């Protein structure tokens, strides 16, 4: 589980935007697009987002 | 699944509780920093400890 | 290293006891102390009422002519029944009185199996001259505290429906608490001794009582042993 | 019962119409859970209507928050009553006491 | 109108749960909290915790 993630805020300053892009991601992973990546272990695709702005690879 | 207590949604019910950024707002706050966030957990009570 | 021990027990009563141990090491007098102590004070094989079928019953909570109380609070005395069974899982006490006096634990259907300890424990009265109360206590084998409130959600299709689901309170025990002292045996520089001090009602023998809870420990550490 | 009060105590389980009160004494005789017969003592009898007084109980109805006036009966069978003399009590009482 | 009528009485025990206010005669309030044990509390002379 995440306490702080003040890193996603750093990677993406917006935190609006930043929302707006997981939204489409989220969609991605639902209808059709493509598949999650990283294998997701109980977390909703929501905290699955969150994680991958952490990594910062897909924004 | 619900209606029955489902052994099957015990476990799903723990997915989605478990990691859930929720809103624990209370009404009559006379102030912003009145509504803040936490993570639900599983607990046997019958209160928010 | 002598190993832990529990001497001659103190026996003062069939009822109650106080286990004596003398062979303590440093500490244990508290590690079995409340090792022990939490799982005498909930989890315990008792007998408790669960489905009672009185005839004089429209509604649980009437006024049968001749009982100073309800009927569900005739069922409120049976909750607490000193009831000891030598192996059924489930049993029927009938508990059939006409005639003015109080309706003691006595007048029951004494079946072989079943051993009230206390005889004169009333339950409810009857006082009317030409009066009469009939029924069939089902009460069975369980542990801990399991209410008919959690269990009331299925009806278990109920064709005679004087069966009314009451209480199950499976708690033998009532007073457990241990204190310690300085315990000396003959090879060794310090023991600790331990004394615990347990009420039953008269259900379950104090040795087994004991007996059971210690058993318990073992299998609740059957897979804490696998890494 | 409360281990301490003032004075009132009996003056509320006693007097407020949750017991069975009488206002003829005299032997218990027909005691129910419904109702309560008492063979009235002539030394307080009116000579009117042979003598038994009719009494009506509180045992377990209804109230207005959903609650459930309860009586306790505190006096057993096979004794003489005086004028002011309960039978059974309402809830939170125990033989005339009021213990909240 | 009121021609064919019913009238159906239901009843329930009602035991004290966590939250339930209990108090004094003086004014002092209370919410009975988190269920404790029997014993775990400090006893006396007369054996009674």
């Amino acid at each position: 589980a995440r306490v702080t993630v003040q890193d996603a805020v750093e990677k993406i300053g917006n935190r609006f935007d930043l929302v707006l892009v997981a939204a489409r991601r989220a969609r991605q992973m639902q209808v059709g697009g493509k598949d999650p990546l990283v294998p997701e272990e109980n977390d909703k695709t929501t905290v699955i987002a969150l994680r991958e702005i952490e990594e910062g690879l897909i924004n | 699944m619900v209606e029955r207590e489902e052994a099957v949604v015990w476990d799903i019910l723990d997915e989605v509780i478990r990691e859930h950024p929720v809103l624990l707002n209370r009404a009559p706050t006379l102030h912003r920093l009145g509504i803040q966030a936490f993570e639900p957990v599983l607990i046997e009570g019958k209160a928010i400890q | 290293f002598l190993k832990p021990r529990l001497v001659d027990i103190e026996q003062v009563s069939s009822t109650h006891a106080k286990v004596t141990l003398e062979p303590l090491e440093r500490g244990f007098g508290h590690t079995l102390g409340n090792a022990l102590r939490r799982i005498l004070l909930s989890s315990m094989p008792g007998c408790a009422v669960t489905e009672v079928e009185i005839d004089g019953v429209l509604h649980e909570y009437s006024t049968k002519e001749g009982v100073q109380e309800d009927i569900l609070e005739i069922l409120l005395n049976l909750k607490g029944l000193a009831v000891r069974v030598q192996g059924k899982d489930e049993v029927i006490l009938t508990l059939n009185k006409s005639g003015i006096g109080p309706v003691t634990a006595a007048d029951i259907t004494h079946d072989g199996d079943v051993e009230i300890v206390k005889p004169q424990h009333v339950i409810c009265h009857l006082t009317d001259e030409n009066a009469s109360i009939s029924m069939r206590i089902k009460v069975q084998r369980g542990r801990g505290y399991v209410p008919a409130s959690t269990r009331i959600h299925s009806e278990e299709d109920e064709r005679p429906i004087g069966r009314l689901l009451v209480d199950a309170c499976y708690s033998p025990v009532e007073r457990i608490a241990y204190n310690v002292e300085a315990a000396r045996v003959e090879q060794r520089t310090d023991l600790d001794k331990l004394v615990i001090e347990m009420e039953t009602n008269g259900t379950i023998d104090p040795e087994e009582a004991i007996r059971r809870a210690a058993t318990i420990l073992a299998e609740q550490l059957e897979a804490f042993v696998d890494l | 019962k409360p281990l301490v009060g003032t004075g009132m105590e009996r003056a509320v389980a006693v007097d407020s119409g949750v017991t069975a009160v009488a206002k003829r004494g005299g032997v218990v005789q027909y005691v129910d859970a419904s109702r309560i017969v008492i063979k009235v003592n002539e030394d307080e009898m009116y000579p009117g209507e042979a003598g038994i007084d009719i009494y009506n109980l509180t045992k377990y109805t209804r109230s207005n928050q959903n609650t459930c006036i309860n009586q306790m009966p505190c006096v057993s069978l096979g004794e003489p009553v005086e004028r002011g003399d309960v039978l059974a009590d309402g809830p939170s009482t125990d033989l005339g006491e009021l213990a909240l | 109108g009121v021609l064919k009528i019913v009238k159906v009485y239901l009843a329930v025990k009602r035991r004290i749960q966590p939250g339930d206010k209990m108090a004094g005669r003086h004014g002092n309030k209370g919410v009975i909290s988190k269920i404790n044990p029997i014993e775990d509390m400090p006893y006396d002379e007369n054996g009674t915790p």
